[PDB]
């Protein structure tokens, strides 16, 4: 139980009404997460899965951190929360080797568990970088 | 590096 | 997870004939096995490009033979999650793995991404992975019998995994997963769109077999996933931008063809973001300009490396040869079958700009069997941590490992350029050091190269003698089939020109929980000139020629008077 | 319980080709028991430790597994303790070394006592500062196990890798591993005979000269590869005996007597079988392969006289022996050792260049010849190896291959495309693999083997090749003779006169299968246009070399091919001499 | 790496030489890595002095040899231990030990053959066992020392056939290098 | 890690998360090893506008140096002070 598992505590004040200027990222992330849960019939009706995974990419300060807390703060309702974890690709312990998959491991493990999960992971190539790198 | 740990303090706790 | 069986498995059913005596042949007939004393392989690696099944094949094996009487417990690893930080727990967490796999005796434990669990051992290197590396190997194929454990590893580049875990007793065999061809597209598509409620027609899922060429099946599954999804938001588009639940029935949502091509355009597969060449077939637009061209590449092809024969290497699936035909009452026969190949070049040499970079993808698509390596330059100078010699070398290997295959080269003028002479000299000693019949092609195609740089300069070692292609200028009858598309879009009343029209109503609510003057004298003088401009031209000079009147005759493409237009184009070619 | 696993009631016999070291076993395990006055006779202690290492599959857990069934008999109570690559690494890091204590102490507790320590590369690697304390202190506790201050006690300690030098050099001293038993890939002996332990309580058995046969076409097998051919070959013997029982989920009534596994069952595994020397490089060196050994197999048994000649291979009066203890038994003593010097004074400097034109075969040459030299531990000195590795150096690869052929002898130099070698190989790596030949002794059974094509003998004589003494060993390629050219298409005009009843095109069943219960004209062919196209297939490869004449006899074999289904083979004729002509 | 090592390490310059006399405790340390201790604790106070115990030399391996053939009850001659000594150059004492193990291993192997193809005891003379010069040889073709294990072999000394060719030639180069380095330890053992 | 700090850290993330918006409590914190706090209260919501403090550049010495020199007897001109700044590249306040 002793890792860094705990959810991000998001806050309602955070939505797609105060996002500017990315309404398509929007609207795909709506069939992403929200639609399934919302509409679960039609998503049965051809048998399709929504995509799990989404990488946004941009320079910093452009709403990547914003649009994925308001992706948790959308569909966190009717007594159906998001449950949020956001890692970093800049932590002291993430590219501990040995730990990290311990780590890894712990928290797809308590995201499965609390079942409508977000992981956000902050600096993706920090943690996931090119093999063939120099 | 990864290397190990004590397996964790006994917290005696009785007196 | 999901359940699967074999029947969720497109075209890699000479596999699952090799899983079905490893895994439930054994439990069936064990008498079988034992008359002959043989111990069943109980270790496959399956490897192969990402999104070509290989995780599927491991859970439908897990769930095919499990039944009422036997079940088969299935394990799963990801690609070293197994690893604390003392590795004396991981050995602990791999030996009880090994323990409770062997306590429930019938089972699997599938081990993905093991090159990330099992590297090969070295002493530049942590001693966490040679360790975990010692006690997999010792576990799978130690002094006492592990069980009836079946270890199966998914990997996309094999030789990462450590080489004493590629041999029999522990991951006995190999199969390697291949893209689909054109029937297992078909075959996939079928079995992503079974369970829909309006099914696709076979002309159209034919269609879509043909019009995927590089889709892995998690791209044909993305594909139809998006088709889906482009079909509900064009049926009801108002669950997008309600708070709460509308209501919707499921009988009007049908995925129509325009779906499948908006999906088409936003769906890129795994062939399409790698660096080499893509194998596409030639576009519409130029195939009358190279169709002729390419045709009689196609007969060269045909005779040098004997795809229409195949009389004796017909070996789909072991097992289905013996199925249908019957076993013979010399075999050297096949020593002259395999005698017909003696050493596949090709050059495809051609002047600047004259459509080789849609030559050799349209070849490359002809070639559908073939292991296509690629080494342009971009490929070798992708990675940054490898070498080029050794990008080269490596090209190579996998090669000859999986053959009938290309080698396959574009740009062959730049790459004599760029590429220095010690590597050139290396890959004309590796194809040097080839026997006859080993199916290799060599396939450059080169943009104004000499002959000199062939008979005695560096490529002389690569014996282009008699199979060098010259692709020529495209002729004035293929010059005129090619305009003929522009002077028809030319003919297009406006009427029948896509307008994406407005809507006269809004959406409804759902509720809670004349003559186009054309004379034909006028086309004939566009046609003339068209012509008369187009003299001795390359395929690129007369895609410019074909963009700049496509561009003045999209500018009027709602005028019903095509005279200016006309006058227009007339005025360009001048 | 598992009845189709891995048997561990493994007596000696089920071990092919490792009969030194059985014998050499057997006076650690079992000769002081029987006998401890012997070595109380001198004050000598017996040899306790002994690492296995070797290729994988080559039977190192194997013998492990035989002397583990051989200690579990009557007359002698002899505990194995098993371990695997760092099992005794504790949960915590306190306690691995008191386990490791604790195995020794328990192992000195039952008084004799062996230990296996399988892949013991990855308990005891070479001690670091740079790497885990705890794996220095676990190989320090280790070290200090087998050989303190006092006794041990009768424990002995079987390590077991294949990479002998990932393990700390300390650890393999007389009074821990004394002894180091090689285990190699099998030899044309030991693969014959692991191909009959293996098919030897089969219900109709392999008929010896067959088993010859498969010996000789697997080459870079171990036992685990054979084991491995036996098995693929049994399961397709059953695939084409009973094909019904593949398509059926429920069992069938099947008798396991009509299947008999047939030679071309063993043919199609040798197709499907890579063995694991070959599945990371790319593949074996072949023999002559049987179309083209009418070309060259005159001049490769030239070669493969000088060959054993100069490297005394056919004689082996003192060597090859398959154990010294029944060369103590079946042959007297002799009751003044230079006849050992003068036997090894028959090796002075083992050089050959190969030379030859543009296309005559020089790749099956040399594949052939690495084939012939069979206890030789080949290191391939090709460019594609050298260069194959971004990481190491072309200077650091030629010398550890040199090394790795001069650390474990005979062993064989081999450099194939010597002129492109010559061109793109830096002039003074080429000085550096010379100092490397000259520092070893002339008995020194190094074989340096080169190929090359046009290479002349201004290279040679003097230039950058002159300091490889190749002055004698220049063993031209002659094109083929006529002869032989006319031997290598009389095999191609028999296709000409094949009967289409005769080619093994295999027809379908006309009839379904016979399904399993559930259980609860002539040729139109002249003799005169047979010797005319075998004139004109003659006269038009005048002086041509092997790949020129492959081209040729690829050419005409597909003509051939075309009309393999006619009664009339007169068009066919006509083509031919409409081709070449 | 890890606290727990430095705080033993700590732990061990503090009970050798620190506030409190530790008494008349003599602290040895063997090691095959002296420079794998931590420098604190070479130094005077705490291992003070550092015996280097090297590769025995020629009379060194001849006084071993003697030593570990001693109580054998054939003896062996003086010029054939002194042969030993010159051709055993890489030996430590336990590869000595070992090259004499294996010799008599090779001399009961040869002797009596018939047990190692037995099951139980089959009454060995024990007395009628000798190990020659032949076994000797065999036990020396046999052995790798562990100083070439994982390198390769060390020097070893002019071939025994090629002798009349440089032998008359090494004694030259031998008297150049004892004049040239003092060789011979003039006076100074 | 031991428990009793791991349990600190789960109790002061959700004591932290607690806190309403119409923000009354304000927690600040100090290290001066920033990167061996744990990485969770560095997240959105939690410890998350961060003040660096570095070493003193040569007016800040200046400035400090009369800071410590102002309470004392005998004094000390300001071209001694300014001499002493420029002698410490790489002093703090202690
Ligand atoms: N040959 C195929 N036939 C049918 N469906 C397929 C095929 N290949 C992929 N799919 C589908 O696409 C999905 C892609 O996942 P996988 O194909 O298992 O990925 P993989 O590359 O084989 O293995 P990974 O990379 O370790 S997850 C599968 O779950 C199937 O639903
Ligand atoms: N010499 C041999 N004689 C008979 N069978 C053999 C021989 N060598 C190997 N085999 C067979 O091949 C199997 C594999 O042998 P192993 O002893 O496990 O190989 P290994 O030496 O342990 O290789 P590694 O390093 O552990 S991968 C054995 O169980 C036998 O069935
Ligand atoms: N496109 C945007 N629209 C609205 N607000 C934004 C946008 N980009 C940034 N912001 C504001 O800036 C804050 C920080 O941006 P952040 O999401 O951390 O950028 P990044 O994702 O690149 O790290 C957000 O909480 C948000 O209030
Ligand atoms: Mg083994």
């Amino acid at each position: 139980e002793i890792a860094d598992l705990d959810p991000l505590g998001v806050d309602m004040n955070v939505n797609f009404d105060d996002i500017g200027g990315l309404d398509n990222y929007i609207d795909q992330l709506k069939e992403m997460v929200a639609l399934p849960l919302l509409y679960p019939e039609l998503y049965q009706n051809f048998n399709i899965t929504p995509p799990r995974g989404v990488l946004f990419h941009g320079p910093p300060g452009t709403g990547k951190t914003l649009m994925a807390r308001a992706l948790a703060a959308s569909c966190s309702s009717d007594e159906r929360k998001i449950t949020f974890f956001m890692r970093k690709g800049a932590d002291i312990l993430s590219k501990w080797v040995g730990e990290a998959e311990r780590q890894l491991r712990l928290l797809f493990e308590e995201a499965k568990k609390h079942q409508p999960s977000i992981i956000f992971f902050d600096e993706i190539d920090g943690l996931a970088p090119v093999r063939s790198s120099k | 590096k990864s290397t190990g740990g004590k397996a964790p303090r006994k917290q005696l706790a009785s007196k | 997870d999901m359940n699967v069986n074999f029947d969720d498995i497109g075209g890699l059913d000479n596999y699952i004939d090799q899983l079905k005596e490893m895994v439930a042949l054994p439990l069936l007939y064990p008498e079988l096995y034992q008359n002959f004393n043989i111990t069943p392989p109980r270790g496959v690696l399956f490897h192969g490009p990402p999104g070509t099944g290989k995780t599927l094949m491991a859970r439908a094996l897990a769930a095919s033979c499990s039944s009422d009487e036997r079940k088969i417990t299935f394990f799963m690893r990801k690609g070293a999650d197994i690893l604390s930080k003392w590795v004396g727990e991981a050995e602990r967490q791999l030996r009880l793995l090994f323990e409770e796999a062997k306590k429930h005796q019938p089972s699997i434990i599938f081990f993905d991404e093991i090159d990330g669990l099992a590297p090969v051992r070295s002493s530049k290197q942590e001693q966490i992975h040679a360790s975990i590396v010692s006690t997999l190997l010792a576990l799978m194929d130690g002094m006492d019998n592990r069980g009836q454990v079946i270890v199966i590893g998914a990997t996309n580049r094999p030789d990462a995994v450590d080489p004493a875990l590629r041999r029999p007793g522990r991951f006995d065999r190999e199969f390697y997963f291949p893209l689909p061809d054109v029937k297992a597209r078909f075959k996939i598509l079928q079995i992503q769109t079974r369970k829909w409620s309006s099914p696709l027609s076979t002309n159209f899922i034919d269609k879509l077999a043909f019009l995927t060429k590089g889709y892995g099946g998690a791209d044909l599954r993305s594909l139809c996933t998006e088709a889906a999804l482009i079909s509900i938001q064009r049926s009801f588009p108002q669950i997008y931008r309600s708070n709460d639940k509308l209501l919707v029935d499921p009988s009007k949502i049908k995925v129509k063809v325009s779906d499948f091509m908006l999906a088409l355009k936003k769906i890129v597969p795994s062939s399409a973001r790698s660096t080499g060449s893509s194998p596409q077939p030639l576009p519409e637009l130029i195939k009358p300009l190279l169709a002729d061209q390419l045709n009689n590449l196609k007969n060269k092809l045909d005779y040098m490396l004997n795809i229409k024969d195949t009389t004796f290497q017909r070996n789909t699936s072991l097992l289905q040869n013996f199925i249908d035909y019957e076993e013979y009452s010399y075999e050297f026969f096949e020593s002259m079958a395999e005698s017909q190949i003696c050493k596949p070049r090709l050059l495809i040499n051609g002047p600047k700009g004259n459509g080789q970079q849609y030559v050799g993808a349209a070849i490359l698509n002809y070639l559908e069997e073939f292991n296509v390596q690629n080494l342009d330059l971009a490929s070798l100078v992708s990675e940054s941590s490898r070498t080029i010699e050794a990008a080269v070398v490596q090209s190579f290997m996998e090669a000859k490992k999986r053959q009938p295959s290309v080698v396959f080269i574009p740009n062959l003028d730049i790459w004599i350029n760029t590429i220095p002479e010690n590597v050139i000299l290396v890959l004309s000693g590796l194809f040097r050091s080839l026997q006859s019949n080993e199916k290799i092609l060599l396939l450059c195609l080169a943009e104004n190269l000499d002959i000199s740089e062939v008979k005695n300069g560096i490529l002389s070692d690569f014996a282009f003698d008699k199979n060098i292609f010259q692709l020529h200028k495209p002729s004035k009858e293929n010059i005129t089939r090619y305009f003929s598309n522009l002077i028809e879009l030319l003919k297009t009343k406006p009427s029948d020109i896509p307008m994406k029209k407005r809507r006269v109503k809004p959406l409804p609510e759902l509720q809670k929980v004349k003559e186009l003057i054309l004379t034909p004298e006028q086309i004939k003088k566009v046609s003339a000139c068209l012509i008369e401009h187009c003299q001795n031209f390359t395929v690129s000079q007369l895609e410019d020629v074909h963009s700049s009147v496509a561009k003045i005759i999209w500018k009027s493409k709602s005028a019903w008077d095509k005279t200016g237009t006309v006058d227009e184009i007339i005025k360009f070619l001048s």
